[PDB]
């Protein structure tokens, strides 16, 4: 981004990252490095202790903190004290905290600077027009009382693995598909993502897959036309280069986080289609009636209607009986899910050795 | 064809024929002709045996008229010789053209200078010269004649200077038989001129012979380091169609960003998701009739 | 130039020239020494296989209408499979979209 | 692809007199309207006229 | 072609090539091989 929009040489410019250590040679100019490579108080490399001594001695005159919401951790908050920058500018999307210690940003970088009105940019089409959406599932006798009859543990796992959210989930991708959308389902839960997406037949992305098929994949999602779905797990919310999408459905979260939930609501912000008349992109929470989700969902909708969005809770999704294939349908199955669910928790001597 | 390559054909044929043999002729004439020529092609059409054209092949390569390629190729019968292509590089020929005329000039000016200091004499019985400048070193005591060093003998006139008329008289015969060439080069160098190769002179061939073992496929090696218009043409009836066709995907398109139910409406109420003209254009016609009597082997496929 | 090239017509050298002024257009193939002429007629021709620069050895394939009839022209210079194939991709879709409107009407 | 009507083919008539003389005497005697049409807009014509 | 102009006459040919010339991973998503498609181009 800043060799295109702006009229800094690639000599002038530098990166300090794991493959990339080899500093710029001119008096001034630009380094873009990681909040761990700067923080890592770990034995780090002789040639990277050379590069931390290079920006340590330096006086820098600008810094640029990306995603400032982890700056107050417990030692990335130490990257705006060992680089001596006189301009500090945090940049973020999402300005929360689970804890308290969001406040001790002013102390890190400065005062809230400026805050965007989503609402307005989104009636001045810079950012896409959501409807946000929560999806109340209602669990089935027999998940609720093993639900009832179990730890915490094993109580997010058996609410998100619940029937009713494979139906709601896979009529929705059936509906928005139909409608030509490009679909991201969210779920922090790796084996909820792998059941979901081989009950589904799409692809996923999480933790564990090799970088080579993640960009497949993506670059399947974003130009072929029969995968207009993709599932993504925790790796989808940071920083990650994605395709153009216009429907989400969250399945799971990582209980009341803010952040997450503002994150995954930005992967459908930024849709190239805001130019269109009436184009709207969807984002959908899909939620177990009566349990902890409901809580933690409030808890993560709390800040998404603190910047102007209104979710309108969705009890009932008309085509739910005409959908011809509908996942755990018959009570043997839903039995047999249940099961898998309750199941799932001196050179010479170097030849001997 | 163009104008330039006529030019550049006409003076190679021009000086073929007047510095070359007839089967020179032959030769340069084929290649202008056909634009390459195998071995084989020129023993075909010209009838000419191997050791016969050994002289001719040799001269035209050693003043660069013709150059030769060293491809050989795959024929089916698996019977490959190493043979070799014959075609004419116009800008090095031309160019080979002018550096001989030129030099030529250049050394009959030389010889007619050598010419033009004075004769001097030589010795007829040692056959050795001695010029005006070293035959004083020789004269006699008498100081009458020039005696040799060797022979002692009277030395004689020569002739360098008597000929000074007749070496001026060929240079301007040279040069009035040579008029059309310099005219060509003047032409040649006002305008500009491809640099062709073997690979470019593929271009223009027009072959030689029907069984012919050479194969004027290029063979490229790795590590030598030495679109089309379509019309709807309609008769404005089924244009309305088309412009009803281009509405219709409007309201697929409406369809495409239609507001889905549970969005726009309230699902609370809803229960919980869980599990005869003929005849009378006949009448017209006879009415009309009526008035008017009133009045009255598989490889690789592309889809090209 | 556009419309002479040298190619080879069932192993054998020859003259491919494109007879456009005349209806229908053909491609003759003459025989260099006089030994033969063939003729296409280019109304009955359905499609066109070509080759990638790539591959080595230049073939071109023309399939006509009702078995169906098969030509081979093997060609020898990429400048001559390249002006032969795009004057012979215009010429039959033309014909083509003649033979569809004349359907059509 | 690119649409041709009746009263646009006859637009070219009126407003291109050169178009209808390679028409009258080319279309019933040699050859036929959709490849006369490919054949003038793939020719210099076209261009030199638009 | 570089000593025509060094005699004065204008070289109609070019300096000739003689003067100055020059994996495979594991897939996780097994239950779609063969219904993605690779794409080496945008
Ligand atoms: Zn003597
Ligand atoms: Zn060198």
């Amino acid at each position: 981004q800043f060799l295109q929009w702006c009229t800094l040489q690639p000599e002038n410019c530098a990166v300090f990252t794991s493959d990339n250590k080899e500093m710029f040679q001119t008096e001034s100019g630009l380094v873009v490095s990681t909040y761990s490579m700067v923080a890592n108080t770990r034995n780090r490399s002789h040639d990277s202790q050379k590069v931390m001594d290079f920006l340590t001695g330096r006086e820098w005159g600008f810094i640029i903190l990306d995603e400032v919401h982890v700056v107050p951790a417990a030692m990335f908050r130490r990257v705006v004290s060992t680089i001596a920058a006189h301009a500090k500018l945090g940049l973020t999307a999402t300005l929360v905290r689970e804890d308290d210690k969001i406040g001790d940003l002013n102390f890190l970088i400065g005062p809230k600077l400026y805050e965007a009105n989503w609402m307005e940019l989104s009636q001045k089409g810079h950012i896409a027009n959501v409807q946000c959406a929560e999806v109340w599932c209602p669990m089935t006798a027999e998940f609720y009382q093993e639900y009832l009859r179990e730890t915490a543990r094993k109580r997010m796992l058996l609410y998100i693995m619940n029937p009713t959210k494979f139906q709601a989930c896979q009529f929705l991708i059936q509906y928005h598909e139909r409608r030509g959308d490009k679909i991201i389902v969210f779920s922090d839960n790796v084996y909820a993502l792998q059941e979901y997406a081989l009950k589904m037949g799409k692809p996923f992305i999480y933790g564990s897959t090799p970088q080579q098929e993640r960009m497949n994949i993506l670059q399947n999602f974003q130009y072929n036309d029969q995968i207009n779905t993709i599932f993504l797990s925790k790796v989808g919310d940071t920083s990650i280069d994605l395709p153009e999408a216009t429907c989400l459905i969250q399945i799971s979260s990582h209980y009341g986080s803010r952040r997450q939930e503002a994150q995954r609501l930005g992967r459908i912000l930024r849709a190239k289609r805001r130019n269109d008349e009436g184009f709207n992109a969807f984002f959908y929470s899909l939620v177990s009636k009566d349990t902890q989700e409901m809580y933690y969902s409030t808890k993560r909708q709390a800040f998404l209607v603190d910047q102007g969005y209104a979710f309108k809770v969705i009890t009932h999704l008309h085509g739910m009986e005409n959908i011809p294939n509908l996942a755990y349908a018959s009570p043997r199955e839903r039995r047999e899910l249940l099961q898998e669910v309750l199941l799932k928790n001196h050179p010479l001597i170097r030849k001997m050795y | 064809d163009r104008p330039i390559d006529d030019i550049v054909k006409n003076l190679l044929k021009f000086v073929v024929r007047g510095f070359y043999g007839g089967s020179f002729v032959l030769v340069l004439d084929a290649i202008l002709f056909h634009s390459v020529l195998a071995e084989d092609d020129l023993k075909q059409l010209l009838s000419i045996n191997k050791t016969e054209l050994g002289p001719l092949i040799a001269r035209l390569r050693s003043d660069r008229l013709i150059s030769i390629h060293k491809q050989r190729e795959y024929p089916p019968n698996s019977k490959s010789v190493e043979r070799v292509y014959y075609y004419v590089k116009y800008p090095h020929a031309i160019d080979a053209i002018k550096w001989k005329v030129h030099q030529v000039v250049q050394r009959l000016k030389d010889d007619l200078d050598k010419n033009s200091e004075p004769n001097g004499y030589m010795c007829p019985i040692c056959l050795t010269k001695y010029t005006q400048l070293e035959a004083v070193q020789l004269l006699n005591f008498d100081r009458t004649e020039f005696l040799c060093s060797l022979c002692d003998e009277p030395l004689v006139e020569d002739d360098s200077g008597k000929k000074n008329k007749e070496k001026q008289d060929k240079l301007n015969r040279l040069m009035d038989q040579i008029q059309p060439i310099i005219d060509s080069l003047k032409k040649i160098d006002d305008s500009r001129i491809e640099e062709n190769t073997f690979e470019i002179a593929l271009a223009r061939l027009i072959p030689p012979q029907n069984q012919s073992h050479a194969a004027y496929t290029y063979n490229p090696k790795k590590g030598s380091t030495m679109a089309t218009l379509h019309i709807n043409i309609t008769t404005a009836s089924d244009e309305v169609a088309q412009r009803e066709l281009q509405e219709r995907q409007a309201e697929e398109k409406r369809k495409q960003n239609a507001v889905p139910e549970w969005h726009k409406q309230s699902t609370i109420g809803k229960t919980a998701l869980g599990r005869e003209e003929r005849e009378n254009e006949k009448t017209l016609n006879d009415y009309y009739a009526a008035l008017a009597k009133k009045q009255a082997l598989e490889d690789e496929f592309e889809d090209v | 130039m556009s419309h002479s090239g040298a190619a080879i017509f069932e192993k054998v050298s020859g003259i491919i020239a494109i007879n456009e002024d005349v209806s229908p257009a053909e491609l003759t193939w003459r025989s260099t020494d006089g030994d033969k002429v063939h003729t296409v007629v280019l109304s009955t021709i359905d499609k066109l296989q070509a080759t990638p620069a790539s591959s080595e050895k230049m073939m071109l394939r023309l399939i006509g209408k009702v078995k169906p009839q098969r030509h081979m022209f093997s060609f020898n210079n990429r400048t001559v499979m390249d002006n032969i194939k795009m004057t012979l991709q215009q010429i039959i879709s033309r014909y083509k979209d003649a033979d569809i409107y004349e359907e059509k009407r | 692809n690119v649409n041709l009507s009746r009263e646009k083919i006859l637009n070219i008539f009126e407003n291109y007199p050169i178009v209808k003389k390679a028409y009258t005497d080319n279309v019933p005697k040699n050859f036929k309207e959709p490849e006369f049409w490919a054949r003038f807009f793939s020719s210099k014509l076209f261009r030199k006229l638009r | 072609p570089r000593k025509l102009q060094d005699l004065g006459l204008k070289p109609a040919s070019v300096d000739p090539a003689t003067i100055k010339r020059q994996r495979k991973g594991k897939i996780t998503n097994t239950h779609m091989t063969g219904i993605l498609k690779d794409y080496s181009h945008r």
